[PDB]
């Protein structure tokens, strides 16, 4: 996998070129902005259970047929799996936030996920909703003004949203 | 690729857990260091042409025959003088990549892996490249933690060649 | 799914042999038992509506707050009262499935697997469900081996919840 | 895998429904009729060698080209494999009889067998004959009036035939 | 298939190396032997019809019933007399294949593998085939290393049958 | 795998036939000619490093883009792999020479190699050149009149060329 730094190095290595002044500045801004990034991971992480539980409450509220007998989330073991999937996807997202690059997420989680769910007959569309619900939950928690030093984290939140949206797309 | 950050994510991931606090603490650690190693990197990037040229000559000096000797592996020819200029360029570029990533990862992946095999196969003696490295180490013109960070990645390279 | 019969076939199959006599003897064994556990099952099936309703109220009684308490996990709301009625229904249905199959297989597969995780995630306390079980155990109205077989699958469930 | 009981439970679980009185009666008749089922498995089992040997004699008699040099049953090791295949298929059939459900057979044996033989260039049609020959042998042995208490096992024999025919189809 | 040569290549290959000298020495070894075992093979090939026929009768003699006995496994019938002629033919053909390849490989692969299973399944007694082998061993009419090489592959076969 | 002898046995076994006098003569000529075969393997083997190094020098001289940054042989680890691939292919060729049959080469090396390189985005055409360059090097070394007893090895060299060409085709 890659982090924001390695990504740029990788893009650079392949043109055989040193980093442009632009690039150096980009990474420095990332570094500068690093406390925010760290807070965001810490916060989403520390509430992972909650994010997952409440998005699942939500999804099943909106999509009851999943828990109608026969539904892809009927039976406790399928329910567990679903919840587990949601925690998995949340967990790889935190990784990507921490890295500033989607590659961990991509490679170790999104790759060939659509096909897996298709095989299983898990409705990808529904997964993608569960993902969206966590996103909105996690953004809110991450971006909570309380208990934190005031500053603008909006660019970070967009990045974060990016990874969640990216995951939702990989399975819709 | 191996950076401080990917190393952390890797630990969590292989244990299937969310990131720990110590992991977070490590990345913070990395961010604190990024400042200096980044200004070293762009320093090295800005007078690299200087450094490369300077480096070559310095090798040439130390090992005269490379200027003259039947051999594609030798910078006798002008073709070879290029190759060598290029090789040196490659080495410099990597220490910057390391400074940027905050570890040996990029040099491990783009240069160290296969280095033995390549030097062997192509009659490229390590001494040539270790001299070039000592040269750059002298004249990068860095002071402070920035020099620390740079010379660190350089010595790492010098080891690999011995 | 795990039944006496599949368990036998599984043994033979993992040893790549035809069925043994002891295996055959086991299935016979199962057939001998099927009689009673089947009349228990259809008994439970026939006055289940009774039993379910009865069961809910009995939980409600034992744990009053479930009637009133801010919470989607609570049968305060009428939505939740449904959910709970449904949950109880699910539990009953499973003990019948067990009676029919002649083992815990169906309950192991459709209910016990993931039960911890689900109760946890959704703020569903096990006590709620253990009361409901004791209630059904009392009033299934079974006597004889039929009651034995039923109460067996029930106690199994009660364990899982503790 | 599933047995006749689990099958019905599985069909039931997914409609989220208890068993209808019909269903209870069905399984009870199965149970009632259980001695026959047991005799059938015991008998076919106890003669497995014979069934296999004689069906193989037969098939090769009808299809000599299999044992013409070059034939898919020429050489002793291919012959052995063939015989082994026949015993395998017979063995998974007994399992299915004992379970009253084809699932064991299906899942652990028929699945993707056609494709295997095709790969190998074993003529599926010929396998399917070997299967048919065993069926007829095994029915006869199972349904032998001698040494057994008289009663009608004809419904059981049809079930049995079912599994054999099912296997023959999976490879023709 | 297992020959001296493939056995060597296999050793190198499983160690991921080029062929060694000892390996080369082995193949040379094989080439030195090929001469005799090849003239044995074509000897056996040229009066095989003799040998086969001769062999059958000789079995028939030793085991009279095979001429008469209700049984598809018996050469009572003329169909069976064929089968048996054919079987013997197969055995002879294999010892030639071995002589040609310079090891038991072809007989191991085309005959020995599954031999137990087949003899068993088809009520084919090994004695029948061991007699036929002793017969061929007597009258191949070979002398010298050529006979050595032949009788070697034959005895190998006789073992397998016991 | 097969050697020249086993090949003929295999072709024979499947027609169910003994070897024709032709066939016996063929193998005898092979045997007769065996010292040459052995010299050829020994020689190519003993210079494997050289063959590989010089063909690689050559290829990259002709195809510099491979070692332009981004090129499929840029970076030392990809360079190593390439060199390794060349040694692999050379090594399986020696095997085939020693056996007088391409099967070892075929089965354990050429099989599905095109597809591998395609996956990787290694230009098969370029591999096939590297192969051709080694061929010409190895023929020369094998067929060196110096340090060896004079005789005609031209038929052997054609065989050898065969295996190399065969490998080049398997990836172009
Ligand atoms: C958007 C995420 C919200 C925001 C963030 C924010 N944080 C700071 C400052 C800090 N964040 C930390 C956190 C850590 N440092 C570590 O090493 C670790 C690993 C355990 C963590 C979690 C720290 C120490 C600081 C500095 C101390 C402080 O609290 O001030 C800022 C200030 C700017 C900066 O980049 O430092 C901001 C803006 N603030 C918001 O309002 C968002 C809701
Ligand atoms: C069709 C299969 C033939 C048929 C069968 C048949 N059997 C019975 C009775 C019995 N079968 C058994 C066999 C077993 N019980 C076990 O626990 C085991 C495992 C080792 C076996 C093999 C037994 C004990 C009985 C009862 C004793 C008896 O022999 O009577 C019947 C009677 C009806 C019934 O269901 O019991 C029948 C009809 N009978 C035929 O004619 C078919 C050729
Ligand atoms: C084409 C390859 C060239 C050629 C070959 C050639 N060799 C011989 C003779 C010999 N080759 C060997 C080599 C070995 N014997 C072994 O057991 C081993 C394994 C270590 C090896 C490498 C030997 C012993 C001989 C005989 C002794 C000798 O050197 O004469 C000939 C002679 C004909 C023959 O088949 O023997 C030939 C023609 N000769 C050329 O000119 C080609 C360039
Ligand atoms: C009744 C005793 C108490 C009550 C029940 C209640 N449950 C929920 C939600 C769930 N119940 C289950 C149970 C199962 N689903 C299955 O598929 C199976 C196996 C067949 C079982 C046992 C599950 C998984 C859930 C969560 C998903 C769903 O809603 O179906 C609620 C609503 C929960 C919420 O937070 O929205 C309620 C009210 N709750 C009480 O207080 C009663 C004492
Ligand atoms: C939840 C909102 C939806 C859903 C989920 C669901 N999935 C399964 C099965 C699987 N889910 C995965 C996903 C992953 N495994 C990993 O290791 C990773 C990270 C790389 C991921 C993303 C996989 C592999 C499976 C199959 C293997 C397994 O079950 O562990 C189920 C159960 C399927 C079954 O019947 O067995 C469920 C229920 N299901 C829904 O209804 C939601 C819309
Ligand atoms: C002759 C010494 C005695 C005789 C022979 C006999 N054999 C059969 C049947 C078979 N013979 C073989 C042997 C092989 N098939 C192969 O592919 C190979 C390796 C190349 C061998 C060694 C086999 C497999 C069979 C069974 C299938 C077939 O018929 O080919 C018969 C007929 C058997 C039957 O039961 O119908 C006979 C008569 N039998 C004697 O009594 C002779 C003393
Ligand atoms: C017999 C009437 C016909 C025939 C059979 C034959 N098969 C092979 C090879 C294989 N057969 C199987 C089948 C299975 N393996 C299992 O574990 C199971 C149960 C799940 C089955 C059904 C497989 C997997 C193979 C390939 C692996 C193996 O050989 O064990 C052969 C030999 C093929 C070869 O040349 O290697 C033969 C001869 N062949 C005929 O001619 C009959 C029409
Ligand atoms: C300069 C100090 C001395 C010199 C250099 C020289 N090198 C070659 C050939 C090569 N140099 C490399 C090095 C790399 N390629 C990579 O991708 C990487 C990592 C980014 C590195 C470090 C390689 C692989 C080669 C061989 C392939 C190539 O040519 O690029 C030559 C020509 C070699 C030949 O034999 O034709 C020369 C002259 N040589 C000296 O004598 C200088 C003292
Ligand atoms: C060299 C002239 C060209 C080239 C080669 C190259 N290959 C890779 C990767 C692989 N090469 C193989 C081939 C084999 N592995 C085996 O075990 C065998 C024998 C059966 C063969 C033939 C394989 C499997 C790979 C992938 C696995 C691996 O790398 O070991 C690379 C590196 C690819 C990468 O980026 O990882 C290269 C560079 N590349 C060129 O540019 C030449 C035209």
């Amino acid at each position: 996998m890659l982090d924001a730094f390695a990504k740029v190095v990788a893009q650079a290595d392949a043109r055989g070129e040193f980093l442009t002044n632009a690039q150096f500045d980009a990474l420095s801004n990332l570094v500068k902005e690093g406390n925010k990034r760290l807070d965001a991971v810490n916060r989403i992480t520390s509430n992972a259970s909650t994010i997952v539980a409440n998005a699942a409450r939500a999804l099943f509220a909106e999509q009851p047929q999943l828990i109608q007998p026969g539904g892809n989330a009927y039976t406790n073991r399928r329910m567990a799996a679903c919840l587990r999937d949601m925690e998995i996807i949340l967990r790889y997202v935190t990784y990507a936030i921490l890295a500033g690059d989607s590659s961990v997420l991509d490679d170790r989680c999104l790759n060939g996920l659509r096909e897996t769910y298709q095989a299983l007959g898990t409705p990808g569309s529904s997964v993608a909703v569960a993902i969206q619900k966590m996103k909105d939950a996690a953004i809110a928690i991450a971006n909570d003004p309380n208990g934190i030093t005031p500053g603008d984290c909006s660019a970070l939140m967009s990045e974060i949203a990016g990874y969640f949206d990216r995951a939702a797309a990989a399975v819709a | 690729m191996k950076t401080p950050i990917t190393e952390a994510i890797a630990a969590a991931d292989t244990q299937g857990r969310f990131l720990s606090n110590t992991e977070l603490q490590a990345v913070d650690g990395r961010f604190k260091r990024a400042v200096a190693s980044m200004e070293a990197a762009r320093a090295l990037t800005n007078n690299a042409q200087s450094l490369i040229d300077g480096a070559a000559q310095a090798v040439y000096q130390k090992f005269p025959y490379t200027t003259t000797m039947q051999g594609s592996q030798y910078a006798s020819t002008p073709e070879g003088k290029a190759k060598c200029a290029r090789d040196i360029g490659y080495y410099l570029r990597m220490i910057t990549y390391c400074l940027v990533a905050g570890g040996t990862g990029p040099m491990d992946e783009y240069l160290i892996a296969g280095l033995s095999e390549i030097n062997s196969t192509f009659d490229l003696s390590p001494s040539w490249y270790i001299e070039a490295l000592k040269y750059i180490k002298a004249n990068h013109g860095l002071t402070g933690q920035a020099a620390v960070e740079a010379n660190a990645y350089i010595d790492y390279a010098i080891n690999a060649l011995s």
